[PDB]
């Protein structure tokens, strides 16, 4: 097991046509959570 | 200490590291009771020479083109950090000793060379 | 804390008199300015000989390059260089202010 | 190498050295050091210009990334006006205003906070007090009409 | 009464991950492994019945 | 099939240097999901008056209560202690791997269950509303009567189990897996204090595991610890947490004077001045930081003498800390500088950030003094210029700096240097102002204020928005990062010394560093050091 | 004694108790800014002048001193004992015990404020005791200040010693005026004791300074200083 | 005497932490003289005798104390 | 017809915390009451004492639960 | 040449080690189900327990792949055997550090009683149902003690190559282990005060538990132990597995001792 | 050399065990037995039981504290409640 | 010869202490001088005028 790294290790696979979309996705629902609290405890008012 | 040194003299794997055994009612020993690292590292310390490489750099002297300070490695490189003359001379400085080449420090100018004690392929 | 500066002065004199390496003369340069010493006129005389000697020009030139670096003030710097300026016609050193 | 090269193999090497091969740029550095070692006397300024180029050079190890500080001045200048500007637009989303943020009502305080005596040595109660007191004035004093 | 030298020879005969280089441990394994899943099963619906607070009835 | 080598690389995996990966982007999601809450905080905070929160008190504890207990717990300590603690170490002292392999993997994936746990306390019917440090009498059953408050106490002790752990490893491969030759006391300064943090936490969590505990049991146990009913007094809970609340905010910051003074020297081109200095400096903070914890007790009403006493202790502090400084400043006179790189400017920008923190947390030390200051805005200005200013700029400068030797790739300069910029006005912008509204008075943790407290809250909502686009540069270049294939040396940060010829310094120079890390290649291998560095004995 | 607004510094008070730490500040501020502005001024100057087209040449070789760290690790010291005198004597002084004339109790309750007098108990048999109501936004009179004002207000006199003891019968809560420079925390069980003296005449107004829930931000204090004659006109009232 | 028979009485807590603390140390240096004895196995017995000896005076000061006549 | 008049400085108890104060005012007053007669003119001023700093909502607790005999002190 | 067949250091290399993924799990459902079950959530006990099983089996299935490499892989060189008594030497001391919130909570509500308490440390009422310290604990503390000099008989026996006397002392410390845990239990179901009554109770039971809790870990130690040895397993210079449980037993004695010297003795 | 070490060794260790098991048979065994028959002496001399005490100051208002009710049995009812020496 | 030239460093680094203390030293005087006294004697105006007029 003597492999040369290929200069890439980020957990996952990016490209520029699809998964741009995924990856600026994931971002939103992440910045989209609190707002989702904070909708949630302003229901039965 | 010569059977030990016999018996590790005369194995060609690392799976033929076995101990002959113990015998029921007595509390077996590290020397019949050991295999792979752990049997290695005692039989060569049973026979007197050092199982791994761990000794530090020779800082008396210093270096020269015709007589530099003999680095021993078993891969085509070994990371040395030289301190200089008498340990305390100038800033520590990282390097690493290429094969078959002369790495120079850029301070002290000392000249260490590589000893490949390892197999080539 | 140890040696002073005057006595640096006089090993690296005594230092650059003797070298036939290109690596060891820059080396040794470059831990020769980094003392705070600017060493004497000798001194860059020893240098520039043994630069001749182990035949590297470029390093002739960045000696009075770092010089007129290292030096506070112009008129120091003008001194400096008419002081050795026969040397640099016998041996035919260029300064950089005068090549570009 | 006894002998001076070509006048145009030497000329300008700054830029021409740009676009070049491996083959072409060892076999000039190695004329070069070849020439040097006859005595210096004998060579030509530009041999000399290009032996300088060469070894001290602004390429090769020493060829660092520029960084232009104007576009780094504009983009700040851009991000910080995009910044107000979104701050603006998302607070008229709010909900009204109370009934005490009135330039009268502030009036009125500030009138009423005399007859009290509060702050009475450098603030609403003072001696001559030309300050403002409670009146933040701007958009947070929308005098009623 | 002393088979260890003897297992200890049999058992570097095998190259699988140490978690399955004893002889019969899939059966170890894998019910546990349907157990795990079956837990986490449950757990999800665990906690959706707290954010909507209520008790089974 | 890939999908089976993918799982055992990044779940079922032991390698020490491949899990800091995931330590460093948990602690980015987290970190994204408190920046937004501090966001809606500030938006709400502008004018007076309920504006965008319908007339709530309890949503607006539950947003305070988690925005801090997310960015102190679960954003700063493992995207900076754990993420750099276990990538760096093992290579700074030149080891194979960590000592034990996987409980490091046991550490890290205790972090989601606990994150996820306290989302679900968010989402309960209220909430935790006592801020993010619970107190015994407003956190107890008969104000918060439901399974909010419970969950986050496991979540918390979760955390601390992880960290508890994971400090135990550290410590047992600094003692026992260096390099032969190399000394315990000539260590790298980012390596000792990575150890004195790690003793600080193995010292200290068991604690506040077994306050909260205490605590937890107070509400379904029917025990008394902290009911003036039973007999017990509320103010012992004050002092079994904050015994662990301050070597707490020592723990956060040791790691970025570490990176700060391995960043200085690395782009000045001469070596720290006084490395025993610092060393002993660093100790004797560690030592310091236990003995001065009830200073956060002021107004509570203990003995003269012992707010004497702890008065005197607190103080004291500021001889060693300020040592490191003037350090850091007597490494800049001399050397070669190059400040238009981001590493350097993040340097830069903490130690004018950080005296500034200090210096106003040296105002707040004297008993008589903390009456006028004590639950006001002046201890958020000073907590938050310290914190979100010494401890973030160094974690982002230790990403800058290191970045490339983790992933192989080089980023975007231009584009760095606006975040920061940006980062740095907005910042400074949102925490001036809040040092005039505490001393002026106005207290904290309160959706309302009077109506005098309007234009200073208004100028600071501004750089709170702008701080938001500076994260979202900073995510852009992130990914722009990953997918513009721009190769990076071996040891980008070696220059030509001045007199070094272009060809000498090619051919005989390169492969030299002043640190173990810069010599391996720039994806660092899987199984390096196949045989051990040596060091002049 | 009330906030203002775009202001800077401390609020005008009258109090013994507040004549001191104003001017314990003061003086700290002092000995602070010449340490601020000098770090700063070092900091940007080591840059300016030792960047990197003009300082090519690094002074690699003087990592060391033994005369400079001993300065650094004194002078320091000095400051500190300097500004830890003053901080001292003001602590000591301070904390003694007065003799008392008249005793107040300021029970906490759950978003208002309990007062209680028992001093003046006698043949009156009428022990004074009431509770302080933020007045909602609706009913501010014309001028009042919205979030500071309540309709029953604690009334003291002037130039009299006065002992407030302090409890709470539900959660922690925080007495707190910064015009007379108290803050004493109202914990459930334990009687906290401090010392106030009204200077001038005039309306003090404060919050607490510790949460207590959902309502916070709505349990204002108002103290207003009288004459001696004005108080027993109010108390007989009472 | 029965003045320090009452003293040792009045003050029986740190007579049994300064007899702990000095069997512990006595047993430590004395058994600091051997060779085949690793340094957690020394520290293990002075344990056993620090344990046995402050229960023993712990008897002791408890059968002394009742003597309150 | 009002004249000021309270509890002065006391060495027992000379700290911040004064939860003792209160505590140790009412108990004497009530041995004192025991003792002597409900007439003695200097057993009064622990009446006052006790009266000045406890809250009011602890006497009546205090009493209800002496009404019965759970009073966890010996009088 | 065997030497280039082999690896330049003496440290472990691991691979896989799919089980810490799991713990983590195990430990999610469990704080969960506690959770729910404290609340009183309907069919919520079953998952409490099944979640528990599923902790010690996943804890068992760790700790086997140890014994696995130890014992067949042969990879527990000389160093290798170091940090594995440094890293228990620092898990002690975090565990002393626990210990003494416990206590710092017991000494902060004893030294000054508050009003409500009578004033004395034994709440008036408590004080004349108390435990005599001259009864069945002293019997506990004595049992103790001399479960160590039988923990190093069998040590000791074991160092000098004997094999019945090392698995005779084994037995007799691990029976008086039991012995001990019995009559501690023993001890908890004759009490007449409760943990929820005033704070002494609520203190007594809280630190006994902790202590209880210790020496059942210590006990199933033990217990691997001596199974270990009885298979031919441990030799008499490698058996790190037993001078890991001996640093064990000997910290939870001396815990006891001072849990017995403060509580008992004199908080009473 | 090898010999001699391990079997010094080996005769020390067979001393020490010895004593040790002297000592735990000779001194350890005596102590357990004295102190079990006086912890059953002193049982049998209060073996009166009759704990049976009501209205005698009962509560004290710091007793039996019921803030949450428990989970287990009926819901007011500790872990370890017996019945014949806890009274309400 | 021009005989070597030293003592350049402690030059700039004297001057540069001088100038970074005098500016600190400007600054805090003018602090304690222009803003502190001048509110001390606003303060003690104010109560003199006050207890003046009481009369
Ligand atoms: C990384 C986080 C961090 C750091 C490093 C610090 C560092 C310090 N902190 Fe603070 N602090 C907090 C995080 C931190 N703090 C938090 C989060 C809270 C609020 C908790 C809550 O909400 O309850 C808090 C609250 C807090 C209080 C409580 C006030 C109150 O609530 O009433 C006090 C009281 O003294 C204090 C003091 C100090 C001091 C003296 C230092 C010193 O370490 C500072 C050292 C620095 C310097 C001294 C300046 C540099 C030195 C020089 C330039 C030399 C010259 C200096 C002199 C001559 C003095 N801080
Ligand atoms: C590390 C700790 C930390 C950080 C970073 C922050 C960041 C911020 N905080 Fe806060 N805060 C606290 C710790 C922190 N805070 C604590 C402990 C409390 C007390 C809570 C209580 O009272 O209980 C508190 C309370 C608090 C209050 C008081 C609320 C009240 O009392 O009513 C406010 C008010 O505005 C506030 C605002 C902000 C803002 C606007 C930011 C940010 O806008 C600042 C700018 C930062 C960013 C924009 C983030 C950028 C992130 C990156 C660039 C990622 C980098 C990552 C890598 C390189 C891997 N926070
Ligand atoms: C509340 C606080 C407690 C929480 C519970 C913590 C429990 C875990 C504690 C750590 C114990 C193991 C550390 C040493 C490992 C080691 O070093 O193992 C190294 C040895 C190596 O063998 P060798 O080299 O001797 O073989 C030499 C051959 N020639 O392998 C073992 O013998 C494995 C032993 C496994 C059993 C250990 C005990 C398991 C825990 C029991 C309690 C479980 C319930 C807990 C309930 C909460
Ligand atoms: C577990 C990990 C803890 C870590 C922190 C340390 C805390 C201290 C140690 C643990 C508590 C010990 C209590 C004393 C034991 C005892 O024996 O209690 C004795 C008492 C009964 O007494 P009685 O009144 O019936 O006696 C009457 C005599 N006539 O039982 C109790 O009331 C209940 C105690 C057990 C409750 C268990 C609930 C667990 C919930 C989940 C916990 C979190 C799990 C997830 C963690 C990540
Ligand atoms: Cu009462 Cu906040
Ligand atoms: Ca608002
Ligand atoms: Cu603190
Ligand atoms: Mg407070
Ligand atoms: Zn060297």
């Amino acid at each position: 097991s003597a492999p040369k790294p290929g200069s890439t290790i980020p957990f996952y696979i990016n490209k520029k046509p699809l998964p741009t979309l995924l990856y600026f996705g994931t971002f939103g629902v992440i910045f989209s959570i609190p707002f989702i609290v904070v909708k949630y405890h302003n229901r039965n008012l | 200490v010569k059977a030990a040194a016999q018996e590790l003299a005369n194995a060609k794997e690392p799976s033929d590291l076995i101990g002959p055994g113990g015998r029921d009612g007595e509390v077996p020993t590290d020397l019949e009771q050991a295999t792979g690292l752990e049997r290695y590292e005692l039989l060569s310390e049973l026979s007197g020479r050092d199982a791994f490489d761990m000794k530090p750099l020779d800082a008396s002297r210093k270096g020269t083109l015709t007589d530099p300070i003999m680095v021993t490695s078993l891969d085509p490189y070994r990371h040395i950090g030289c301190t200089g003359s008498p340990s305390g001379s100038h800033n520590l400085i990282w390097m690493t000793v290429y094969k078959d080449k002369l790495r120079r420090c850029p301070e002290c100018g000392s000249v260490y060379k590589l000893k490949f004690m390892g197999d080539p392929n | 804390h140890g040696v002073s500066l005057e006595e640096i002065n006089t090993k690296y004199n005594d230092f650059f008199s003797n070298v036939q390496d290109q690596f060891e003369l820059q080396r040794g340069l470059n831990n020769c300015f980094a003392y705070d010493i600017v060493p004497s006129s000798d001194v860059i005389e020893q240098a520039l000989r043994a630069a001749r000697r182990v035949n590297d020009f470029p390093t002739a030139v960045r000696i009075f390059e770092g010089i007129k670096v290292k030096l506070p003030t112009k008129e120091q710097y003008q001194a400096y260089v008419k002081e050795l300026k026969p040397v640099c016609n016998e041996l035919g050193i260029v300064l950089k202010e005068d090549l570009f | 190498g006894e002998a001076m090269i070509a006048r145009p193999r030497l000329v300008d090497l700054d830029k021409r050295w740009g676009i070049m091969s491996q083959e072409e740029k060892d076999g000039l550095i190695t004329d070069l050091y070849a020439r040097q070692k006859q005595p210096w006397t004998t060579l030509s300024i530009e041999e000399k210009k290009a032996a300088y180029w060469i070894a001290f050079g602004e390429h090769g190890p020493r060829a660092f990334s520029h960084i232009s500080q104007k576009t780094v001045f504009w983009g700040t200048v851009a991000g910080l006006t995009i910044g107000v500007v979104l701050f603006g637009l998302i607070r008229t989303q709010a909900a009204p205003s109370p009934r005490t943020m009135t330039r009268e009502w502030q009036e009125k305080s500030n009138e009423y906070m005399k007859e009290n005596k509060i702050n009475p040595i450098s603030g609403e109660a003072s001696e001559g007090f030309k300050g403002r007191g409670q009146i933040s004035g701007g958009i947070f004093s929308p005098s009623e009409k | 009464k002393n088979t260890i030298v003897q297992q200890q020879r049999f058992l570097q005969s095998i190259h699988k991950p140490t978690y399955l280089q004893r002889p019969g441990s899939f059966a170890l394994v894998y019910p546990y492994y349907a157990v795990m899943a079956g837990l986490g099963l449950y757990s999800l619906y665990a906690s959706g019945r707290v954010i909507f607070g209520k008790k089974d009835a | 099939n890939s999908w089976w080598t993918y799982v055992n690389r990044w779940i079922f995996s032991t390698n020490a240097k491949d899990i800091a990966i995931l330590y460093l982007l948990f602690g980015l999601v987290s970190g994204i999901i408190g920046s937004v809450f501090s966001f809606i905080i500030r938006m709400e905070l502008s004018a007076p008056g309920s504006q965008f929160l319908s007339g709530n008190g309890q949503l607006y504890n539950v947003a305070i209560s988690a925005h801090g207990i997310l960015m102190i717990f679960f954003f700063i300590i493992p995207a900076l202690f754990g993420a750099f603690g276990n990538y760096l170490v093992p290579l700074m002292i030149g080891a194979p791997d960590v000592a034990y392999p996987r409980v490091n993997n046991f550490t890290f994936w205790l972090l989601p269950p606990a994150l996820m746990l306290l989302l679900i306390s968010a989402l309960t019917e209220e909430g935790p509303g006592g801020g993010w440090t619970v107190y015994p009498p407003l956190s107890s059953i008969t104000s918060h009567s439901g399974p909010a408050i419970d969950l986050a106490i496991l979540s918390l002790q979760l955390t601390g189990i992880s960290s508890t752990l994971g400090s135990v490893n550290l410590i047992a491969t600094m003692i026992n897996m260096r390099a032969p030759g190399l000394s315990l006391y000539q260590m790298p300064l980012f390596a000792w204090a990575i150890m004195i943090t790690s003793i600080l936490l193995l010292l200290t969590l068991p604690v506040l595991a077994g306050g909260l505990f205490m605590l937890f049991s107070d509400r379904n146990l029917n025990t008394s610890f902290y009911a003036p009913e039973g007999g017990g007094d509320p103010v012992l809970y004050q002092h079994l947490f904050w015994f662990f609340g301050h070597p707490e905010v020592y723990i956060l910051i040791m790691p970025a004077f570490g990176v700060v003074s391995h960043i200085i020297p690395s782009l000045a081109h001469k070596p720290i001045f006084g490395k025993e200095g610092m060393l002993w400096a660093m100790l004797s903070i560690a030592l310091l930081g236990l003995m001065v914890w009830s200073h956060h007790l002021f107004t509570v009403g203990l003995d003269v003498d012992t707010r004497a006493y702890f008065s005197a202790a607190t103080m004291v502090i500021a001889i060693p800390t300020g040592i490191k400084i003037f350090s850091w400043l007597a490494t800049l006179t001399g050397g070669a500088i190059q400040w238009s790189r981001v590493p350097m400017l993040y340097a830069i920008g903490f130690l004018i950030l950080f005296t500034i923190g200090g210096l106003t947390g040296v105002i707040l030390s004297n008993s008589v003094l903390d009456i006028a200051f004590h639950d006001t805005y002046f201890v958020v200005a000073h907590f938050h210029y310290v914190l979100s200013m010494g401890a973030l700029f160094g974690l982002c400068g230790a990403y800058y700096y290191w970045s490339p030797k983790m992933f192989g790739l080089m980023y975007n300069e231009t584009l760095a240097s606006i975040q920061f910029w940006i980062l740095f006005i907005g910042v400074n912008i949102v925490f001036g102002p809040q040092h005039f509204l505490g001393l002026n008075g106005m207290p904290r943790r309160i959706p309302d204020y009077p109506e005098a407290f309007v234009g200073w809250n208004f100028v600071s909502s501004i750089g709170s928005v702008i701080s938001i686009l500076s994260l979202f540069l900073f995510m852009y270049v992130m990914y722009d990062q990953f997918t513009s294939n721009r190769v990076v040396k071996t040891n980008p940060y070696l220059i030509p010394s001045y007199f070094d010829d272009n060809v000498i310094f090619v051919n005989e120079k390169l492969g030299v560093a002043q640190s173990i890390e810069w010599l391996l290649h720039s994806p660092v291998h899987e199984h390096a050091f196949n045989t051990l560095p040596t060091k002049s004995i | 004694d009330a906030p203002s607004s775009w202001a800077l510094y401390f609020q005008d008070g009258a109090s013994p108790s507040y004549l001191g730490v104003t001017h314990l500040n003061d003086y700290l501020m002092f000995y602070l800014t010449f340490i601020f502005i000098g770090v700063i001024y070092a900091i940007c100057k080591a840059v300016i002048e030792y960047n990197y087209n003009s300082h090519p040449i690094a002074a690699k070789y003087t990592t060391h001193g033994s005369i400079v760290e001993f300065i650094w690790t004194l002078i320091p010291a000095l400051i500190l004992i300097l500004v830890a005198l003053p901080s001292f004597k003001l602590l000591y002084l301070l904390d003694e015990v007065q003799k008392p004339s008249m005793t107040v109790k300021a029970i906490g309750r759950q978003w208002f404020w309990t007062y209680e007098l028992n001093d003046f108990v006698t043949n009156e048999n009428e022990p004074v005791s009431f509770d302080s109501y933020m007045v909602p936004e609706e009913d501010l009179e014309e001028g009042s200040l919205r979030q500071l004002e309540v309709d029953n207000r604690l009334v003291l006199p002037i130039d009299t010693r006065i002992r407030l003891i302090l409890t709470s019968g539900d959660v922690i809560h925080s007495w707190a005026v910064p015009s007379l420079g108290i803050k004493c925390d109202c914990i459930p069980g334990r009687l906290n004791q401090v010392s106030l003296s009204i200077d001038r005449e005039g309306l003090f107004y404060g919050q607490c300074s510790e949460l207590c829930g959902v309502l916070h931000s709505s349990m204002p204090i108002v103290v207003q200083g009288v004459s001696l004659e004005d108080f027993l006109a109010w108390l007989e009232e009472n | 005497n029965q003045r320090a028979l009452y003293y040792f009485n009045e003050h029986k807590w740190p007579i049994i932490l300064g007899t702990w603390a000095s069997t512990m140390g006595l047993s430590l240096y004395a058994a600091s003289r051997n060779r085949y004895d690793t340094a957690p196995q020394k520290l293990i017995q002075a344990r056993m005798y620090a344990q046995g000896v402050t229960v023993v005076v712990l008897l002791g000061s408890v059968y002394l104390s009742t003597l309150a006549n | 017809q009002f004249t000021f008049g309270t509890v002065g400085f006391d060495a027992r108890f000379p700290n911040t915390n004064q939860t003792k104060h209160c505590f140790q005012s009412y108990i004497d007053y009530f041995r004192c009451i025991k003792a002597k007669g409900e007439d003695f003119v200097p057993c009064k001023q622990f009446w006052h004492a006790y009266q000045s700093l406890c809250p009011m909502e602890w006497v009546e607790r205090w009493d209800e639960q002496r009404e019965n005999g759970t009073f966890p002190a010996p009088i | 040449n065997l030497s280039t067949k082999f690896q330049g250091h003496p440290y472990h290399i691991v691979s896989a080690s799919p089980w810490p993924f799991f713990l983590s799990v195990v430990l999610f459902f469990n704080c969960l189900a506690a959770t729910l079950y404290l609340h009183g959530y309907k069919h919520s006990s079953v998952f409490f327990g099944i979640s528990f099983l599923g902790l010690l089996a996943t804890m068992y299935l760790w700790f086997r792949d140890m014994s696995t490499e130890a014992n067949i892989h042969g990879a527990h060189t000389k160093a290798v055997t170091k940090g594995l008594k440094i890293g228990f030497m620092l898990f002690l001391i975090s565990e002393t550090f626990l210990f003494a919130s416990i206590f710092w909570a017991f000494f902060h509500s004893s030294l000054s009683p508050t009003f409500e308490l009578g004033a004395v440390w034994p709440p008036v009422g408590i004080a004349d149902k108390t435990i005599d310290p001259l009864e069945v604990p002293l019997l506990n503390t004595v049992i103790l003690l001399t479960s160590g000099a039988s923990l190093t008989y069998a040590h000791y026996s074991l160092i000098a190559r004997n094999r019945e006397n090392a698995l005779k002392g084994l037995y007799m410390t691990i029976a008086l282990s039991f012995l001990f845990l019995g009559g501690q239990a023993y001890e908890y179901w004759n009490a007449p005060f409760t943990i929820s009554d005033s704070v002494y109770g609520a203190s007594f039971y809280f630190a006994t538990g902790l202590h209880g809790i210790h020496i059942i870990v210590g006990t199933i130690l033990l217990l691997a132990a001596t199974y270990n040895i009885y298979t031919y397993h441990l030799t008499n210079t490698h058996h790190n597995g037993f001078e890991c449980g001996i640093y064990y037993w000997h910290f939870c004695d001396v815990v006891w001792l001072f849990l017995y010297l403060t509580i008992y003795i004199w908080g009473s | 050399n090898w010999l001699e070490e391990v079997q010094a060794e080996e005769e020390h260790a067979k001393r020490s065990s010895e004593f040790w098991k002297k000592v735990t048979y000779y001194i350890g065994g005596p102590a357990l037995i004295l102190a079990s028959a006086n912890a059953y002496y002193i049982y049998c001399k209060h073996q009166e039981h009759a704990k049976h005490v009501e209205d005698t100051d009962p509560g004290y208002s710091f007793e039996n504290l019921r803030f949450k009710k428990y989970p287990w049995g009926d819901g007011s009812k500790t872990l370890f409640w017996n019945d014949k020496v806890n009274h309400l | 010869a021009v005989g070597p030239v030293t003592g350049m460093f402690k030059r700039r680094i004297v001057t540069d202490f001088s100038v970074t203390m005098i500016l600190g030293t400007l600054g805090a005087c003018y602090w304690w001088f222009g803003y502190h006294k001048p509110a001390a004697r606003q303060r003690e105006e104010f109560y003199v005028k006050l207890a003046a007029e009481k009369n």
